[PDB]
């Protein structure tokens, strides 16, 4: 009556999540990327992730008219609507650093873009800090069971989730380039409590 | 007694009135609700409040370890004779207490701060702010418990894939358990002393508050905050304000606590684990 | 007879120093301040005129038998020989025909005796101005007799408005802190040298208060046979004194545990409300003990030191103060303040330092203080904390609070109050206590800061500059209240060149309670060495950095000033600009007997301000970890001292800025390159340094040739002070 979802998100173009205003290094004209604070590796945060993933389902459903299955699926704290979340989304840390470390390149790139005026013909470059493609990010987020009559349709819409994700970014400057993901071995294993049709949820999420 | 060492795999979220400001551990206090939660969650509620008033579970505030060192908060001693010192470790407390005596620093991990928005469509973005904080590698909390009991196990394990502290749901707070029995931390309590350092966030009855305060030097620390349930009242609700006892605190006469109840006016109760834990030194 | 009588001739003897300084005339000087208040200030109250004339003991006994008994000159005498810290009864009177007394002896400083043992001793003077700022100078200053005739003149104008009553002793207080600040107590040898007239005046003014009610307490009557018959031994053996202490709790916790959005422009209504909170408290428990503002020794931050008499009325009366205003802190601020009042009994043996025991006093305060603030509250008042907790959906935005919220906006009353006291604040407001205002306090009675012609208005007024000593009747309480624009949105706006980012400065001195209680030495304590001590750090702090801050125009707000903290934040390159100079003139005041540690942090505006305050804090304890000359630059990695952040960072940004202006658009970007590189073989690996090796010969030409000057001998092996100075350059140069 616990349920762990495992997977990972692989970056098929680069991502600019976030900013640390820690004076970690904030000297270089470049916008950073969130890190881990205590080996500064990059990181996906589950505020992003279940944001992004709350935006697209609540903006792929609730159309021409939110609805109950993204408030039981994300919590709300409303007036009268008070829910508790089902999903228990963790923040992700970068998982094939040493793969990255294979190819002698580092775990963190920079992106060079200019924005040419119109009228004056002149171009103001910025710099963005991105963590590379090619990087791999495994991920936990944990499912409770509440109510057995209502987890095929949860799992039904956490897949639909992540693959209106697929076609979107994660955060950042993602009209531009940058943000797009692939989730990849997306599997389900429950923690507590057996649960009797767990390969269902396996098969719907890993299809 | 047992031990709960808790192995921490994300930043967590222990606030004191705040998002935005953090503290490296947390209490009795929000370690026996969210262990309610958990027991709401499976329908045992009754039987674990049945244990916990009755004292078959009896477990302290969390407190930090660094490699095979076991620390407790700066005893409140009131001797005649290190002021940025917060935490001495357990099994040095005599030593401590003899002379003057630093050994090795003392570093857990370190404070941080998240930077997350509320992005809206055709709105300005609402930026917030939640201060968190990373263990070290081989570091974390510890609880200690006394005859353990099965229905504890449970709800801790489920207590694990939920989430402890704040913003549990959004990024934070997720760890292992593990229970690994000592030997010299129960010969250091099984030991009696003149002194008794308590160690848990207590606040003793009213007919027993006297007796308490005799050579005491204790810390009063304030412990509310909002209802966490769903059933309680239809609306966000701010529970009654405790004022127990801070856990580095040390008296001359025990007591045993209670498990006040500080929310009455919603459809189910409201818990706060003020019970006594102690450590006598001499 | 009275009291009254008796404190205004102890503040007001010893005149005749500076009656004896200006003229030529070759009297005592007993004699000489006599016939100054008998002739000038024209009504005779024998009573002062005796306590004035009669305060030696060649005086005393020349006319003891045909004088009364209980003559209130005899505690005049014995206060001032216990003031003095030594005895004075051999001694010859100055100004006498025995003696040659050099009237323009200059006043020394009491920094050239603290820290004898390691630093040294020093002779060190103030020469004469004629506020403002006043160092102590290593040369040999000497006074006029203008200077003095001077003074004679507006002690003319100033005691002539006056008349000895209880409502004038703030007023003659404030004519010797005024007037008398920087001449000497003696003309002589280093006896009372380093003591000022005021800080003499005040302390046996204090003291013979306290051995006023002492004796009223024990009805003794004849005090010439208990002060003379012997030479005062059983008086000095008896515990005639308590020095009390008022301790804050909880004052950073108020100040920066504050949650709001807009909570930037709480912080000086916040620290204000405090310290006038402390010294609105003192104040009004010497009202209760019919005692004149000269009982306290030192009103600081957070604490406050007074001495008073042992008497059981006493004791009484600080009961009932000490549980009434425990009732008032747990009805308005429920364990977030609380004020400790602890006291012990000391003699004037004790006192004089004569049997050792003066560093026991302030032991045993300390050590009752800690003892109080261990067992702060009883069982009735915890059950009472327990019992007023309810259940409501509704908190305060800033103090987060429940209770006290005003019905049409969910905030705590006196959290808006701090609001409106906020939006009422300026840079002249004078602030006034009565029983209707803005600003909630004890006993019943609420403060405005209204200014200035609404003071026409029972009250107590409290100024931060006085206008007229005399007429206009008000205290001067001072505090470090620059503020630059009050505002720090439009004051970030200002500024154009650099990042748009906060700076922090957090700074304290190095040591103040070992220095102050064993930095002087042994055979020189005093209590008035003790209040010259406190209350030249004090001057300094408030009232010398509201000067050097108003003298250059920083974009600098002063949130909390003193010795023990201090709590600045504006424009990070004010804040670093201002950190040097304030270590520079910190040295200048205490002749180097006294070290200050920084920390600097740079933030957003938006940046939560109480883990600004907390971090700020956490780079200064990793400054004092190193309790030396230290600043931490932004971070708790960039630790340096004061002289190589002066000498090496400044000679190094001013040279950078020099030679870099000359402009170029993508040498900007062989500068990150630079720093970021020179960051990458701070990583520490050797490979790097290699790869530096070969990228100096592609870096040579870039900037030309002002290359291989004295940027190739700083970055020889990857200094970390040409890190710095490169960062704060690129910081310095933004956007």
């Amino acid at each position: 009556m616990k349920l762990v979802i495992e997977g990972t998100i692989v970056l098929k173009t680069g991502m600019h999540i976030g900013g640390s205003s820690d004076f970690s290094a904030i000297g270089a004209v470049a916008s950073p990327v969130v890190r881990d604070t205590l080996t500064r590796l990059p990181l996906i945060p589950g505020s992003s992730l279940k944001g992004k993933m709350r935006y697209l389902l609540a903006k792929e459903l609730n159309n021409g008219i939110d609805q109950d299955e993204i408030l039981r699926l994300f919590g709300s704290s409303e007036k009268d609507k008070i829910r508790r979340a089902r999903l228990k989304f963790n923040d992700i840390k970068l998982s094939n650093l040493a793969e990255l470390e294979t190819f002698n390149v580092s775990s963190t790139e920079v992106k060079f873009e200019n924005t040419i005026n119109r009228k004056t013909a002149v171009a103001n470059p910025r710099q963005i800090e991105r963590v590379i493609a090619g990087s791999k990010f495994d991920f936990e987020i944990f499912y409770n069971l509440d109510d057995i009559k209502e987890v095929e349709k949860d799992f039904e819409n956490i897949k639909q989730g992540f693959d209106l994700l697929e076609f979107d970014y994660l955060g950042g400057h993602g009209t531009r380039g940058s943000g797009r993901i692939a989730f990849e071995n997306l599997s389900v294993i429950t923690a507590v409590g057996n649960f009797e049709k767990i390969n269902t949820l396996n098969e719907i999420l890993g299809a | 007694m047992k031990i709960i060492k808790l192995y921490f795999e994300s930043p967590v979220h222990f606030g004191e009135k705040r998002l935005s400001e953090s503290k490296i551990t947390f209490s009795a206090d929000t370690l026996f609700s969210a262990l309610m939660i958990e027991a709401v969650g499976l329908g045992k509620e009754d039987e674990f409040y049945q244990l916990a008033s009755n004292n078959l579970v009896k477990f302290s505030d969390a407190f930090p370890f660094i490699d095979q060192y076991y620390y407790i908060p700066k005893p409140m001693f009131n001797l005649k004779l290190f002021k940025k010192l917060l935490y001495v470790p357990i099994d040095s407390l005599e030593d401590y207490l003899s002379g003057g005596l630093e050994r090795e620093s003392f570093n857990l991990g370190k404070l941080a701060l998240s930077e997350k928005v509320q992005q809206h469509d055709f709105k300005d973005s609402e930026p917030y702010n939640v201060g968190t904080f990373t263990f070290k590698e081989n570091t974390g909390l510890y609880v200690l418990i006394e005859q353990t009991h099965p229905l504890l196990e449970e709800l801790l394990e489920n207590l694990q894939y939920s989430g402890i502290g704040g913003k549990r749901n959004s990024g934070y707070g997720k760890f292992k358990f593990e229970i690994l029995e000592d030997s010299d931390i129960e010969d250091l309590f099984s030991a009696k002393g003149n002194r008794k350092i308590l160690l848990s966030g207590a606040l003793p009855k009213d007919a027993e508050l006297e007796q308490a305060l005799k050579n005491a030097s204790y810390l009063l620390e304030r412990r509310g905050g909002f209802v966490q349930s769903d059933t309680y009242a239809t609306n966000l609700v701010k529970k009654q304000d405790l004022y127990v006892f801070k856990s580095g605190s040390t008296f001359e006469n025990s007591f045993d606590g209670d498990i006040y109840q500080v929310g009455k006016k919603g459809n189910h109760p409201v818990y706060k684990y003020a019970k006594s834990f102690f450590l006598e030194v001499s | 007879m009275d009291k009254i009588n008796l404190v205004c001739g102890s503040l007001l003897h010893n005149i005749g120093k500076i009656i004896y300084r200006g003229t030529s005339e070759r009297a005592k000087h007993s004699k000489l301040g006599g016939d100054f208040i008998k002739s000038f200030e024209q009504f005779r109250n024998t009573e002062l005129t005796d306590c004035i004339r009669y305060h030696h003991a060649q005086e005393i006994t020349s006319v003891k038998s045909n004088k009364e008994k209980n003559s209130l000159f005899y505690i005049t005498y014995i206060a001032d020989n216990i003031s003095s810290g030594m005895d004075r009864r051999k001694d010859l009177e100055e100004g006498a025909e025995g003696f040659n007394w050099d009237k323009k002896v200059a006043l020394g400083s009491v920094f050239n005796v603290l820290n004898e043992k390691e630093k040294g001793r020093q002779n060190y003077s103030y020469p004469f101005v004629a506020e403002p700022l006043n160092f102590p100078t290593a040369t040999q200053n000497q006074y006029t007799t203008s200077y003095y005739d001077g003074l004679i003149t507006d002690m003319k104008t100033i005691l002539q408005r006056l008349k000895p009553d209880k409502e004038h002793i703030n007023s003659l207080l404030q004519m010797m802190e005024s007037l008398w600040s920087y001449v000497p107590s003696s003309t002589d040898k280093n006896q009372l040298v380093d003591i000022s007239l005021y800080d003499h005046s005040r302390t046996t003014a204090a003291i013979a208060s306290a051995i006023y009610d002492y004796f009223q307490a024990e009805n003794i009557t004849d005090y010439q046979k208990e002060l003379f018959d012997y030479n005062a031994t059983e008086f000095y053996d008896k515990n005639a004194f308590l020095m009390m202490n008022f301790d804050m709790s909880g004052v950073q916790n108020f100040i920066y545990n504050i949650s709001g959005s807009k909570a930037l422009k709480s912080l000086r209504a916040r620290s204000f409300y405090l310290d006038m909170l402390l010294e609105y408290i003192s104040d009004n428990l010497l009202e209760k003990l019919e005692l004149s503002r000269a009982n306290i020794l030192y009103v600081g931050g957070g604490h406050a030191y007074l001495l008073l008499a042992n008497t059981n009325k006493t004791k009484a009366i600080l009961s009932d103060f000490e549980h009434d205003l425990k009732t008032w802190f747990l009805d308005k601020f429920k364990i977030d303040l609380y004020v400790a009042m602890a006291y012990t009994e000391v003699s004037a043996n004790d006192l004089m330092n004569h049997n050792g025991h003066y560093r026991d006093i302030y032991r045993r305060l300390s050590q009752k203080t800690s003892a109080k603030k261990a067992n702060r509250y009883t069982a009735e008042e915890i059950l009472n904390l327990n019992h007023q907790g309810t259940e409501n959906a509704r908190e305060c935005r800033e103090c987060k609070r429940s209770d006290l919220l005003i019905e049409e906006d969910d905030i705590c009353e006196i959290c808006d109050s701090l609001q409106k006291v906020s939006r009422d604040l300026t840079r002249e407001n004078i602030f006034v206590i009565a029983n209707e205002g803005v600003l909630d306090m004890p006993f019943g009675k609420k403060m405005s800061a209204l200014s200035y012609s609404q003071a026409d208005k029972e009250v107590q007024i409290y100024a931060k500059n006085i206008s007229e000593i005399g007429q206009n009747l008000m205290t001067r309480i001072d505090m470090g209240d620059y503020t630059y624009r009050s505002d720090f949105h439009e004051m970030l706006e200002e500024v154009e060149v650099g990042i748009n980012r906060l700076g922090v400065l957090r700074a304290d001195v190095d040591n103040l309670g070992q220095a102050f209680i064993n930095g002087i030495p042994d055979d020189y304590l005093s209590i008035s060495r003790t209040a010259t001590f406190s209350r030249a750090m004090s001057r300094f702090f408030k009232n010398y950095l509201n000067q050097l801050l108003a003298e250059k125009s920083y974009k600098i707000n002063v949130i909390y000033a003193g010795g023990d903290d201090l709590f600045m934040i504006g424009a990070w390159q004010d804040i670093l600009d201002f950190s040097i100079v304030l270590k520079q003139k910190f040295a200048d005041f205490t002749q180097n007997k006294l070290s200050i540690s920084a920390g600097i942090g740079m933030f957003r505006e938006k940046y939560p301000v109480a883990r600004m305050a907390s971090l700020t804090g956490d780079l200064e304890d990793a400054a004092k970890d190193y309790t030396k000359n230290a600043v931490t630059l932004f971070d708790a990695t960039n630790v340096f001292s004061w002289d190589t952040l002066e000498n090496d960072i400044f000679v190094k940004l001013d040279a950078i800025t020099k030679n870099f202006e000359k402009l170029d658009e993508t040498g900007k970007a062989f500068i990150y390159r630079l720093i970021d590189l020179l960051r990458g073989v701070n990583e520490n690996q050797q490979i790097n340094i290699a790869r530096l090796a070969y990228t100096l010969s592609r870096m040579e030409e870039k900037i030309g040739k002002t290359f291989a000057q004295e940027l190739y001998n700083w970055a020889n092996a990857d200094r970390k002070t040409l890190i710095m100075a490169l960062e704060i350059y690129i910081l310095k140069t933004r956007e």
